[PDB]
């Protein structure tokens, strides 16, 4: 997280604010619900209390605006720049401007204005942008999702270092984002896309380009939104620029960032159990045309060009992969080596000698 | 007099 220079904070801890005008967007309720969700969510973890004005100058100013609005920053029309936001100080200190080119929104689509709220009044309250990608203050809006919202950890230890913590927060256990150098780290899934690595966890995932040594961090709902935060397994078909997604009993193929036509579909249709819940990992091999798909303790194998399940499926893990464990958290395969992730440890087994070669932390796919 | 120059702006792009 990042604090303004000089560390602008507010004196007193009780704030007022006052919504000057409103979009047409939205009805006036569901604006004033959205703004007061928004302070909430900072009040929720500071001493800090929020109140509205009906009339006169409040330390918050809140408007709508079109283009030229009435300061030196004109808006920019359709996305882009959604709004912009004051530090603490005396006039526009603490303002926040909203553009009303945007559609604005309660739901998943136009722009959300709770989100969008809830991230400028962080600014209104002295912090500045963070490069956490998982952060509320990362200067890029990405809609997280329907769920209810928890503020990262990253916004909560910035708002702390200024105005100390609250008398109690609803959900203390905050988001945080993932930490690459931590041994214990397992994961969710993993699959090669156009030659660089992307390994997923929590709602992230790191994409890792062969090349280099740091790995790029992105929220999964920046590539794709009406995908899930959690995904189970995933896998890659490189002859038709397609990854397969799963989580539950659901599956989509994606053609960049497009859900294909038809998807998600059913794991059934893959001939899948009723009773099978969900694929644990799963790789693709394109020189065979042959998927290996894992749940619990088994393997199947799916014929990538028949359509079909083989036909001695399923078998179990602990017959065909001697060695590593009961269960497969996430598995790529590159050079002829299959990598099993199994908690903490990745087994690197070699299907030239059928056996494991090597065994490591899982973490050190990120150089770390 | 004062820091309107901190002014952020949150994005997404087209
Ligand atoms: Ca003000
Ligand atoms: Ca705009
Ligand atoms: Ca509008
Ligand atoms: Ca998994
Ligand atoms: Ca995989
Ligand atoms: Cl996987
Ligand atoms: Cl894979
Ligand atoms: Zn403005
Ligand atoms: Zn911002």
């Amino acid at each position: 997280y990042n604090v303004f220079p000089r560390t602008l904070k507010w004196s007193k801890m009780n704030l007022t604010y006052r919504i000057v005008n409103y979009t047409p967007d939205m009805t006036h309720s569901e604006v004033e619900k959205a703004f007061k969700k928004a302070f909430k969510v900072w009040s929720d973890v500071t001493p800090l209390n929020f109140t509205r004005l009906h009339d006169g100058i409040a330390d918050i100013m809140i408007s709508f605006g079109i283009k030229e609005h009435g300061d030196f920053y004109p808006f920019d029309g359709p996305s882009g720049l959604l709004a912009h936001a004051f530090p603490p100080g005396p006039n526009y200190g603490g303002d926040a401007h909203f553009d009303d080119d945007e559609t604005w929104t309660s739901s998943s689509k136009g722009y959300n204005l709770f989100l969008v709220a809830a991230h400028a009044f962080g600014h209104s309250l002295g912090l500045d942008h963070s490069k956490d990608p998982g952060a509320l203050m990362f200067p890029i809006y990405t809609y997280t999702g329907k769920s209810h919202f928890m503020l990262p950890d990253d916004d909560v230890q910035g708002i702390q270092s200024l105005y100390g913590p609250g008398d109690e927060d609803p959900n203390p256990k905050h988001p945080k984002t993932p930490d690459k150098c931590d041994p214990s780290l397992s994961l969710d899934a993993i699959t090669s896309l156009r030659g660089e690595t992307m390994i997923f966890k929590d709602r992230f995932f790191w994409r890792l380009h062969p090349q280099q040594v740091d790995a790029e961090l992105f929220l999964t709902k920046s590539f794709w939104p009406e995908l899930p935060n959690r995904i189970d397994a995933a896998y890659e078909h490189p002859s038709h620029d397609l990854i397969f997604i799963f989580r539950g009993r659901k599956f989509w193929a994606l053609n960049g960032y497009d859900i294909l036509e038809g998807y998600p579909k059913k794991i059934s249709e893959l001939g899948l159990p009723k009773e099978v819940k969900k694929i644990s990992a799963a790789v693709h091999f394109e020189d065979t045309g042959k998927t290996l798909l894992f749940s619990g303790n088994q393997v199947w194998r799916y014929d990538d060009t028949n359509h079909i399940m083989d036909k001695d499926y399923p078998r179990l893990i602990e017959e065909d992969f001697p060695g590593i464990g009961d269960k497969v958290d996430a598995v790529y395969e590159k050079n002829g080596y299959i990598y099993f992730f199994n908690g903490p440890i990745q087994f690197e087994y070699s299907i030239w000698s059928n056996r494991i070669v090597r065994v490591m932390p899982a973490n050190s796919i990120l150089w770390c | 007099q004062f820091a309107e120059r901190y002014l952020r702006s949150y994005y997404h792009p087209t």
